[PDB]
Formats: C-alpha cells, sequence, structure tokens
C-alpha cells in the first residue's frame, strides 16, 4: 500500500502542498512560520465578518502538514528491508529523501514553544490549543526523521538534541509547578516527548559513547529528564518511558559525565520516597559497571579515575542511604532494591579510601534546595 | 506495412515547444565530451540555422522487459511497450541517465539528466510508455509514436522545462509527450556508399588534392577561406567535411543524386556557402541558410536537371558510391558549379563557375570513425579554450 501512495502522491504532486509543489514553494519551514504568522493574525485566522463554527486557518495547515509528514514518514520503508538491500525500498526512501530535506525537519523541530503563564490573579493564562503550534505538529516531524533519514551520527544527534530536543525538555521541566501541570500544554508536551522525543534517545543510546567534546549538553540533558521524572502530573507510561532512556543513556556514558548528576542524586535519594526508586536502579547500574574507576589506584585506562570529589560523594551517598534504610520502616520491595545499591557503592568505594577533612568549600545546598531544586 | 521501432536503431527524441505562442520543434542534445549536461536543440528554425543533429542521435541497444532488468541487475529485437529501453550517444557512445544531481531549476524535486559512462545501476534505463489510448502495454512500438520515458532510477518522466527562460530537459513528476524519430538502421546500410551525416573529403584532380580550408593561421578569419591544397593536408583533419541532410528523420538515409545538404567543416564548425558576389565563404552557424548554404550532387555537368524527386522514407536505394561515383556540386538556388580557380602546396582557390571546367568531377572518401571523432573534439575543445582565452584578457 505506502508503495502505491508514494507514487499516487509523486504522480499528483498538487496534494504536497503550496509549500511543496516545487515551484514557488517557500519549504516546510517557511510554511510552519506562515502558518504561526497566520495563527497570530486575527483576520486571516478567523472567518472575519466555540470550535465547530471557528476554523482557525494557521492551525490548519499546520496540522496539513504534519499530517502530510506523519502519512510519508509512515510510509517510509522498514530498516529490515533497507538492511537486506530492496532496491524498491531504497528508491522509496531516496523519494522521500528528495521531497523533504533534513533541514526543514531541524528547523520544524527547533521551532520554540509559547508556554503558559501565571497571572496576578493567580489563574494561568492558557493558549488554545485549536489556533497555534502543537506537539503533535513536532510528533510528525520526528517520526518522519526517524523512520526515513535516521540518527546514525553522533554529531548529528547532539547537534539535533542542541537545536530541537532540548529547550522542549526545559520547557516541560519548567512547567512542572504545582499550578501548571494540570494545563493542557504541560500534558501535551509530556505525552510528545515521552512517545516520541525520549524513545529516539533511547535507541541512539549507542551513539552517546564518545561525547567528552560535549559534555556540557549531556551534563544538562541528564538533569533536565531528571527533573522531569521527579514531575508528579506524569503518568505511569511516561514515567516508565523516563526510566528506560534514563537508564539506557547513563549506561553508555561514560563514567565521568555523570558527576553533576550523582550530586542532585545524593541530596534525593536518601529520602527513599516512591520517587527515589529509579535513581537506586540507576545508582546500582553505574556502580557496578564502572567499579573499577573508582577501587582500582589507575581505574580504567582510558576513563582515569576518580578526582576524590566524587569519592566523597559516593561515602555520603552509601552513608546516607544506609542510616535512612536504618531509620526507615521495612517496605519489603524497597529493601529488597536498596541492598543491591548499597553493595555496588560499598564494591566501588575503596577500602583504604581516606574520608576528607577538607570538604568542598561552600557545598550547593543553599543553590540546589529541597523544593524547586533551585 | 507500417516499420515499428527495434533494437540497433538510430533515432532523435523530439519535444514540442509553444514558448509565446510558437509551436517549435525541439531534438534532445548532447555533448559526451566536456559537459555531461543534456541541453535543447532547435529544429523548427532548420531552414534559418543549422540543427547539430550528430550530438542528438541515440542508439537503442537493448529493450528488456522490467522483470528481465531486476533479474539482471540482482545478478534486432523489437520494442514493446513497457519495456526499459538503454540509449547510447552515437557520438560519445555514453549512456543517457538520471545524473541525480539538479541545479535547482525553480524546483527541488527535478533530477538532471546526462550520459554515464557505465551501463551498471538502473539510472541508465528507460521505460517507455503509450501516449494515445490506441496503443496499450506489451504492443509494438509504431515509428511514429508518442512516448513518455519513465526513469527506473527516480520514477521522474523525461520533462520540458518552460518554467526557466531557457528551456530544459530534466527528470520531473510531471510527463511530457516525446516524439522518436528514426535517423538510420545499421542494417538496412550499403558498405561504401555514401550516407547522411557522414565525415568526408572531397578529393579533386589528378593528384587528388582535397578542398581544405587555410591551415592554422592562428585568425579564424583567415581560415574562412576555400581552396583546393595536396599532400598531407589529406590526411590532416582540417580537409573533412561533414554531409548534412535539410530533412530531419531519415537523415542518415543513403544520399541520392540531386539531394540539397550542407557541407560543414568539423574542424572550425563552419558551414561552406556562396556570398553574393560569387565566391566560397565558410559562416557561422546563426548565418548559415538554406539560401546560401544548400548543395547537391549531380552524376553529370549536363544542364538538364533532376528536377523534383520525392524524399521517401527509408534507407533508400544506394546511388552515390565512395572513390568510384565521380560527382559535380552544384548551389541549389544559384545552379553555379564548383570548380577550380585554375591559378597556380598547389594552393589553387576555388569559385563558382556558371559553366565551369570539364575536368571539375571530384571523388568522395569516407573518413575513419577514430578521425571524425578526434576531429569533433578538436571542434569542441578549440571553441571552449577560445571562450576561456577572451574571457581571461577581458
Amino acid at each position: 500500500n505506502a508503495n502505491v501512495v508514494v507514487r499516487l502522491l509523486i504522480r499528483r504532486p498538487e496534494c504536497f502542498g503550496p509549500a511543496l509543489r516545487g515551484e514557488g514553494g517557500n519549504g516546510l519551514l517557511a510554511a510552519m512560520e506562515e502558518a504561526i504568522k497566520i495563527a497570530e493574525d486575527p483576520s486571516r485566522d478567523g472567518p472575519s465578518p466555540e470550535e465547530d463554527d471557528t476554523i482557525h486557518m494557521g492551525n490548519a495547515i499546520m496540522t496539513f502538514y504534519s499530517a502530510l509528514i506523519d502519512l510519508l514518514g509512515r510510509c517510509a520503508p522498514e530498516m529490515h528491508l533497507i538492511h537486506a538491500g530492496k532496491g524498491e525500498a531504497i528508491r522509496i526512501r531516496s523519494i522521500l529523501r528528495s521531497l523533504i530535506p533534513l533541514g526543514d525537519l531541524v528547523g520544524v523541530i527547533s521551532i520554540a514553544f509559547q508556554m503558559p503563564t501565571i497571572a496576578k490573579d493567580g489563574n494561568v493564562v492558557e493558549p488554545d490549543m485549536s489556533a497555534g503550534f502543537c506537539p503533535d505538529h513536532k510528533a510528525a516531524m520526528v517520526l518522519f526523521l526517524d523512520r526515513v533519514y535516521g540518527i546514525e551520527v553522533q554529531d548529528f544527534l547532539l547537534h539535533l538534541l542542541e537545536v530541537g530536543f532540548l529547550p522542549d525538555l526545559r520547557a516541560a521541566a519548567s512547567l512542572d509547578t504545582a499550578a501548571l501541570s494540570a494545563t493542557d500544554m504541560a500534558l501535551a508536551l509530556n505525552r510528545y516527548l515521552c512517545t516520541a522525543v525520549l524513545p529516539l534517545l533511547t535507541r541512539c543510546a549507542p551513539l552517546f559513547a564518545g561525547t567528552e567534546h560535549h559534555a556540557s549538553l549531556i551534563d544538562s540533558l541528564l538533569h533536565t529528564v531528571y527533573r522531569l521524572s521527579k514531575g508528579c502530573s506524569l503518568t505511569k507510561a511516561q514515567r516508565d518511558s523516563i526510566e528506560v532512556c534514563l537508564l539506557s543513556i547513563c549506561g553508555q556514558l561514560r563514567p565521568s559525565m555523570m558527576q553533576h548528576l550523582l550530586r542532585r542524586l545524593v541530596f534525593d535519594v536518601p529520602l527513599l520516597n516512591e520517587h527515589a526508586k529509579m535513581p537506586l536502579k540507576l545508582l546500582t547500574n553505574h556502580y557496578e559497571r564502572c567499579w573499577k574507576y573508582y577501587c582500582l589506584p589507575g581505574g580504567w585506562g582510558n576513563f582515569g579515575a576518580a578526582s576524590e570529589e566524587e569519592l566523597h560523594l559516593s561515602r555520603k551517598l552509601f552513608w546516607g542511604i544506609f542510616d535512612a534504610l536504618s531509620q526507615k520502616k521495612y517496605e519489603q520491595e524497597l529493601f529488597k532494591l536498596a541492598l543491591p545499591c548499597l553493595s555496588a557503592v560499598a564494591g566501588a568505594l575503596p577500602p583504604d579510601y581516606m574520608e576528607s577533612n577538607y570538604v568542598s568549600m561552600m557545598e550547593k545546598q543553599s543553590s540546589m534546595d529541597s523544593e524547586g531544586n533551585f | 506495412e507500417i516499420q515499428f521501432l527495434r533494437t540497433d536503431d538510430e533515432v532523435v527524441l523530439q519535444c514540442t515547444a509553444t514558448i509565446h505562442k510558437e509551436q517549435q520543434k525541439l531534438c534532445l542534445a548532447a555533448e559526451g565530451f566536456g559537459n555531461r549536461l543534456c541541453f535543447l536543440e532547435s529544429t523548427s528554425n532548420s531552414k534559418n540555422v543549422p540543427p547539430d543533429l550528430s550530438i542528438c542521435t541515440f542508439v537503442l541497444e537493448q529493450s528488456l522487459s522490467v522483470r528481465a532488468l531486476q533479474e539482471m541487475l540482482a545478478n534486432h529485437r523489437t520494442l514493446l511497450y513497457g519495456h526499459a529501453i538503454l540509449l547510447r550517444h552515437s557520438y560519445s557512445g555514453m549512456y543517457l541517465c538520471c545524473l541525480s544531481t539538479s541545479r535547482s531549476s525553480t524546483d527541488k524535486l527535478a533530477f538532471d539528466v546526462g550520459l554515464q559512462e557505465d551501463t551498471t545501476g538502473e539510472a541508465c534505463w528507460w521505460t517507455i510508455h503509450p501516449a494515445s489510448k490506441q496503443r496499450s502495454e506489451g504492443e509494438k512500438v509504431r515509428v511514429g509514436d508518442d512516448l513518455i520515458l519513465v526513469s527506473v532510477s527516480s520514477e521522474r518522466y523525461l520533462h520540458l522545462s518552460y518554467g526557466n527562460g531557457s528551456l530544459h530537459v530534466d527528470a520531473a513528476f510531471q510527463q511530457t509527450l516525446w516524439s522518436v524519430a528514426p535517423i538510420s538502421s545499421g542494417s538496412e546500410a550499403a558498405q561504401g556508399y555514401l550516407i547522411g551525416g557522414d565525415v568526408l573529403r572531397l578529393l579533386h584532380g589528378h593528384m587528388d588534392e582535397c578542398l581544405t580550408v587555410p591551415s592554422g593561421e592562428h585568425g579564424e578569419e583567415q581560415r574562412r577561406t576555400v581552396h583546393y591544397e595536396g599532400g598531407a593536408v589529406s590526411v590532416h583533419a582540417r580537409s573533412l567535411w561533414r554531409l548534412e541532410t535539410l530533412r530531419v528523420a531519415w537523415s542518415g538515409s543513403h544520399i541520392r543524386w540531386g539531394q540539397p545538404f550542407r557541407l560543414r567543416h568539423v574542424t572550425t564548425g563552419k558551414y561552406l556557402s556562396l556570398m553574393e558576389d560569387k565566391n566560397l565563404l565558410l559562416m557561422d552557424k546563426e548565418k548559415a541558410d538554406v539560401k546560401s548554404t544548400a548543395f547537391t550532387f549531380r552524376s553529370s555537368k549536363e544542364k538538364l536537371d533532376v528536377g523534383v524527386r520525392k524524399e521517401v522514407d527509408g534507407m533508400g536505394t544506394s546511388e552515390i558510391k565512395y572513390g568510384d561515383s565521380v560527382c559535380y556540386i552544384q548551389h541549389v538556388d544559384t545552379g553555379l558549379w564548383l570548380t577550380y580557380q585554375s591559378v597556380d602546396s598547389i594552393q589553387r582557390k576555388a569559385i563558382m563557375h556558371h559553366e565551369g571546367h570539364m575536368d571539375d568531377g571530384i571523388s568522395l572518401s569516407r573518413s575513419q570513425h577514430e578521425e571524425s571523432r578526434t576531429a569533433r573534439v578538436i571542434q569542441s575543445t578549440v571553441f571552449l579554450f577560445n571562450r576561456f582565452i577572451r574571457g581571461l584578457d577581458a
């Protein structure tokens, strides 16, 4: 069916929209900004003489282009046929790639979102979804980029994360207040992220290995994903998806990079609440995989050894978890999950390690607080 | 009763243009040596500007079915609709294909059409499809049919681009009707007999002096005159003339007595012509008209003319033979006969006199394919290098 549909669609290029007719066309990205401008313009968006009578023309244009992108991405052949080398599949993917450039997809992904804002009266003002740019439009571009172009280069993956994915993650994290959590935009953005972006970064985990050059981007991604997971309005499936994504990324990530994430973990996992279970898994996996880095004086030949500040972090992590589990009432599942983490940390710490009399001057408890983490 | 386009045939692909409400016939052209891109050569202005069919002719090697082609890629036939064909450019020996790189002729989707050395891959192969309801897939392809070629590589029709100011040929999702005109078939040709579009030498006199322009004087202005010379010029490149008929279809048919043709100097690219003052002078393609550049071969100097003879569609009958036959050049309109100035290698001038001399017959000698290709390459290189030098001087 997909091969027939693509052939008919290219036989009649009128179906692709005025932007993609091929002559005098501004492209998918410029069509998106044109639709945005129409959306803020009252005259073109409305009839200009409450939704069944009023069509928002800019949003209709965005929805049409997103639907076309989604249809073409779904018409893209499966990767197993491309790997086997089916000439028809290769030709179909080449036709789709010629139809839609990668730059337009990257730009549309990099297009920003409007955030709901709180007012003086205390009521959140929320831009109506029937008029404006919505995460479902982003989802189609992400699906097309994954199915047709694919993420197989570390440089392209990090550029995409920098331009389009990280801003949305940070916006979703900033929309995690109690008042703004239940807003339509927060729910839609969380659904979009957990359905499209996070699984993409989970399947592209092996590309995260050699990222010493881009340390700050990886650290920011990890902290933002962790705070989004700490968020409350999340559903069970979304929380599990974030758990899997973070566990996949941290496993392939180098030991030195998660130093900043361990600093936030050591402050939150001693609470031993329900939110601490994912930190427990993350710490267990990391301290089981990279115990050579901490215990051995030389450590890994390539990664190296700790800076003794990571050692202090791990020491106080171990002691905090142990004391909290000691004072905590016995819950069978929590006490079964915490023990592997405690054992992994105990194995990671050298048994001759000096407890640092010179603690880190001006620890960041004041900057990094219990509520709002900043 | 009706001829069918089969393999090993030489044809030209034609398209119809309606720019500013003017119906214009154009042919698909490509200069294989050097510029790999394909351009359009006009044939509606044949009365005013000579078309260069030597770079427009293509040879149909193979006509395989789609699944046979798929199997082959995985590893005198008659064309049928729905079969993929391989077109070889006659001059270059290369094959028409989609280059997959576009010059962006106001269309992101369109792809360029050029020539490729290797037959491997699906880019060189093109599938022919019917344009009229009379023809259907599997039917034989008539000689006078409009065809729509589809590239196996990009699934884009061979398209005529009106969008840019200069008409272009490309692979686009829009379809264009292409007309296939039979130039010649190799099997029906008779060896040793003159045919259209053949490079030859005009050998005159007792010493077999050959008609030629002056040697390289560094001046195309001085290389514009015509004279008889003998010696190494007969094996040099500046004594080669290409006989081009005024008819586009069946331009490779056997040349017959009294048939008008245009004599083109291969190395200089200028067509033989008669001035108003009764003097031969090479002229440019833009100024080469029927009125001045039309010549005929005649068996004898007899005053009674062959008159009017109907052009036949096909190879025709071989009349003029290389070497043995004796020919006399007569201008079609003025009726003047080519002759030697009879002034004293020899460097004797060539004029046209209405009687001439009794010893005015000349023989014809065929030129080898390698030599003709080398002369054409010399043409195409000197033109580009002169343009480069003029640009550098400017």
